[PDB]
């Protein structure tokens, strides 16, 4: 249930392909989708979950790193998969950007994503 | 900003 | 300066490689060694940081899978590495459990470690 | 300042609240979820001369979890801003840790994410 | 409680704290130095009757980045516990909101951790 | 019982 | 800074 695309409430559009040794592989972009927004992701997730209505866990990580860009900062995306008719990727994420030493204390954002299967 | 904003929907 | 073998206070052993492309991969174990405690990581940082003494951003996945045994969980480290005499990865980390609907509130527990490359 | 009231989380949980002059939050919470059951004290602040610029209202406060009739040795507090206006909310991020004994600190406090607004949602 | 008094994390920041019997915390936090600008209000909550198994003390608290001198928009959060004994100190996780508008509201919120102790480094 | 090992997470 | 960085920890 974890393979395919899924959409933020703006849209923005996670595209994420879940093998069968537990590996997430894909891309994250933006609504418009121009390559300059495209950036890898790579995570893992439970491929033997509980088949009682509980969640699926997983994470992601995206540095933000392209051919076109670089924010020198990477986000993991920490959550669970639940499926059904309504399927959702509910996450909690951890920003941190490269810093000083004495700026570190300031390099940590955090955060939260919903991702649906439709806009 | 730290990364691009349309990455990360909730604060 | 991150590929290498990683420890952290515990002795839990963290061995990655780090591409050219990107991609953090290996795999993270107990200090006792066994097979059953052994996990795969995946996971991206930063190939081009800064060079003005910033850190390099990157983050890991490990679902709490493998083999042998499935705790239905992952937990997620997002930090930097610190190049240098002790080079140190410095992490937050987001565990979470799969749960049911009406235990999702609490399916998220949150913490930080530090690696070095020095076995304690 | 708007944040006087009584709100509720999406999970039915009930926070009245009173601002003070001088930055301080007081009232109770009862929880929806968890160890808990009634009313539990809370404190906390906020800024009490938020910016001019459209900015939210940024606050926090704690609640220890016990009462009389329960003690779940744990502690949550709240992080976050009150945004007034059409829909007034308070968006918050939480950390709940429990006392643990050294070996368990590590798993001794959750995460989470809750908003508060003034309709108790279903 | 083994609460009530002065706490320093490794950079020397400051807080004295009274923890009553009505499970309140109050006091101020400022820097190593001390000045008055650099003195916030700090108020919270503890668990008044903690386990007696070896467990530590939960608690929390807050202080609004508002004083008489300045006023950054903003609060910390933090939640930990207290473990007494030979070495005691405060654990804690920390949250920080400032106030955004709402385009800004994404990257509100810093995370992070401190530890204090009742000795000044 | 633990959500996942705490050897992973610097404890137990 | 967004607050003081000395209460944090850091600067
Ligand atoms: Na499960
Ligand atoms: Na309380």
């Amino acid at each position: 249930g974890i393979t395919g695309t899924w959409y933020n409430q703006l849209g923005s559009t996670f595209i994420v392909t879940a093998g069968a040794d537990g590996a997430l592989t894909g891309t994250y972009e933006s609504a418009v989708g121009n390559a300059e927004s495209r950036y890898v992701l790579t995570g893992r997730y439970d491929s033997a979950p509980a088949t009682d209505g509980s969640g699926t866990a997983l994470g992601w990580t995206v540095a933000w790193k392209n051919n076109y860009r670089n924010a020198h900062s990477a986000t993991t995306w920490s959550g669970q998969y639940v499926g059904g008719a309504e399927a959702r990727i509910n996450t909690q994420w951890l920003l941190t950007s490269g810093t000083t030493e004495a700026n570190a204390w300031k390099s940590t954002l955090v955060g939260h994503d919903t991702f649906t299967k439709v806009k | 900003d730290p990364a691009p904003a349309w990455a990360h929907g909730g604060g």
